[PDB]
RNA sequence: AAAGUGUACUUUAUAAAGUCAUUGUAUUGCUUACAAAUAACUAGGCAGUUGGGUCGGCUGCUAUACUAUAGCGCCCCAAGCCUGAUAAUUAGCUAGGCGUAACAGCGGCAAGCCACAGUAGCACAUAAAAAUUGCUACCGUUAACGCAGCAGUAAGAAAGAUUGGACAAUAGCUUAAGGGCAGAUCCAGGUAAGCGCUAAAAUCUUUGUG
């Protein structure tokens, strides 16, 4: 059924994509090759690599699952990772840390109570 | 639009020159004016011709020649503003400050019998001219006592006359 | 975009070294991954070619 | 006045600046007011062109001049004409010159009688 | 090409860089075959129709292949081509899915492809593109509009949810000064698929007191 694609974009960019397969409440990612400009959890995709479980264990830590092989082919071929994927490709040492610009806008109050309607209502 | 590189502007100047001979226009315009807004075109009159000398390549004192007969336009209308901007601006209308024609507009005004304006006058030369004659120093000084007496009545122009009296003394 | 000011002070000052590190850092990490792709890219050509000469 | 071209002042293009000079400021030293003092940025003005319909705008052709060196091979027009902060630098012996010219001008302007705001 | 180049643009007593313009060994591809519902109270269908020759089929700038999709179009020439053909009825297809020991049968969910945006003919738009781009005629309301974008209203029907919050996260657009935009999306409200738990107190749970 979901046969990968085998010739490459044209017009567009490839990209490693977080894809939501979460819960409610309870994220969890899958790592994949895609175009640039499409739905979010869309069909098309050149492979699937890896996984991301972004909450905490009983252990403390998070656990994430990764083909090194293939990181390395699709990263020569010129898939470029988003923001987040860098993140965790940088602290897993597959390629050095990308460094973040200044900040000065004063950072948010309310970011785990502005978008969430029900502890407002407690509030 | 202009040319990037210096050694293309040749060509863009001979390309639909603009009007740059006002020589003609100007010495009608001198004879035909005969009140105050006439003088203004004539100081228009005088902007243009000095920018436009500039499409030729010339970079002098284009209206050298016509000043002369500008102040005693003046002097006969009897409006002593355009000669007023006209020392405040002098370089902006190409004309070259010097001792003769500051004199000439000194006296146009003490004959009009505006100390005050002569003060300003010569306050402006002053600042083209290093060094000011004492002579006409001392006639703008009995052109302000002339323009006080006539013009006692008004406190306004006694303060104006003070304060160029002082300006006068301190420069 | 860019910032400039007419005031010679301390703020100005600050964006101008802050700007010039971030610059400086981002471009010595852009060498570093090409030549890691580079190099990858080399080893899976020559696979390829071992690959085709046994078919 | 030409002596009001020294301070920098806002909404002052430097066609207005080349204008109110002599000579139309040809071979004088011009920079913008958020340039360092110290930085050595300034425009050599070679060649001046007034516009053809306007008359109130020029295009300058000059060289660039970065720490004292030139940044490029062959005079070009200054794309920067359009923006403010302008000023004049008169050169050692001009200002030597313009030293008692410069005390009158500031007198003047202390005093009120000049008003830096309108020219 | 995650590249090179510039008499170009922007920032710098701190400078590395980016912005704009331009550049690829032939400079963005066509064709054929097989499978897929009823249907003879549909028996003849086709004349540009089947085949052959000259010419045309543009957007240049390696060399040959004797011109290297095509009745795709004009002119000319030869009579052939199809025959469960031609004409009708019904339906978006694949697939997840539901029943069944299986074979078979039927078509709510996630995703892929195709078509459409009141109806029809056209211009751009080739190569990845027309809900929120144009021209013309027509239909319905009132020179204008067409919610099959989100919420919502009226009628119809046995039976179709709030005129809600937020860009904090994921994906996307723009931007070297670290920002801006967003009814995708993430959360809440409403409706007896389903799954889990509560609706009674107990030495104030000996996982206690001290
Ligand atoms: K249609
Ligand atoms: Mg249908
Ligand atoms: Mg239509
Ligand atoms: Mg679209
Ligand atoms: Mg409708
Ligand atoms: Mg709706
Ligand atoms: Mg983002
Ligand atoms: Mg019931």
């Amino acid at each position: 059924m979901n046969n990968l694609l085998t010739q490459l974009p044209k017009h567009d960019l490839l990209k490693i994509k977080l894809v939501r397969w979460g819960f409610n409440k309870k994220p969890f990612y899958v790592l994949s090759v895609m175009k640039r400009r499409q739905a979010r959890n869309s069909g098309n995709r050149y492979e699937d690599i890896g996984w991301w479980d972004p909450s905490p264990h009983q252990d403390g830590n998070s656990h994430f699952g990764i083909k090194f092989d293939r990181v390395k082919y699709w990263l020569s071929q010129g898939a470029v990772p988003t923001e987040k994927v860098y993140g965790l490709f940088g602290q897993a040492g597959i390629i050095p840390q990308k460094p973040a610009p200044p900040k000065y806008k004063p950072a948010d109050g309310n970011a785990d109570t502005k978008w969430r309607p029900e502890l407002q209502k407690n509030l | 639009i202009a040319p990037s590189q210096l050694d293309k502007l040749e060509k863009f100047v001979h390309v639909r020159p603009p009007k740059t001979d006002y020589e003609e226009d100007i010495k009608q315009a001198i004879s035909s004016v005969t009140d105050n807004e006439g003088l203004k075109k004539c100081l228009d009159l005088f902007l243009t011709n000095h920018a436009a000398q500039t499409w030729v390549g010339k970079h002098e004192y284009a209206n050298a020649g016509q000043v002369s007969d500008f102040i005693k336009v003046c002097e006969k209308v009897g409006s002593s503003a355009p000669l007023v901007t006209l020392w405040q601006s002098a370089y902006r209308y190409g004309v070259d400050p010097t001792v003769p024609l500051l004199r000439s507009s000194a006296a146009a005004c003490a004959a009009l019998g505006e100390g005050a304006d002569a003060a300003l006058v010569l306050l402006y030369g002053s600042c083209y001219i290093v060094n000011v004659p004492e002579d006409l120093a001392a006639a703008v000084r009995t052109a302000l006592e002339a323009h006080e007496k006539a013009q006692e009545g008004n406190a306004e122009a006694l303060a104006k006359v003070q304060k160029y009296r002082e300006a006068l003394d301190r420069l | 975009r860019v910032f400039t000011s007419n005031k010679m002070d301390e703020e100005r000052a600050k964006r101008i070294t802050e700007q010039r590190d971030f610059i400086q850092a981002r471009v010595e990490w852009k060498k570093a991954t090409i030549s890691l792709y580079k190099e990858w890219r080399r080893t899976f050509l020559q696979k390829d070619i071992e690959e085709q000469h046994t078919k | 006045s030409y002596l009001a071209q020294l301070v920098p002042r806002d909404k002052r293009t430097l066609s207005n600046v080349i204008l109110n000079l002599p000579n139309h400021g040809i071979g004088g030293i011009f920079a913008r007011d958020t340039w360092h003092p110290e930085s050595k940025r300034y425009w050599e003005i070679l060649e001046v062109v007034t516009a053809k319909d306007s008359s109130a705008k020029v295009d300058a052709y000059g060289y660039l001049y970065y720490q004292g060196e030139k940044t490029h091979p062959f005079p070009k027009r200054v794309h920067s004409v359009w923006r403010y902060g302008w000023y004049w630098k008169p050169k050692p012996e001009q200002e030597k010159l313009l030293q008692p010219l410069k005390e009158r001008y500031n007198t003047l302007v202390d005093m009120g009688i000049i008003d830096p705001s309108q020219l």
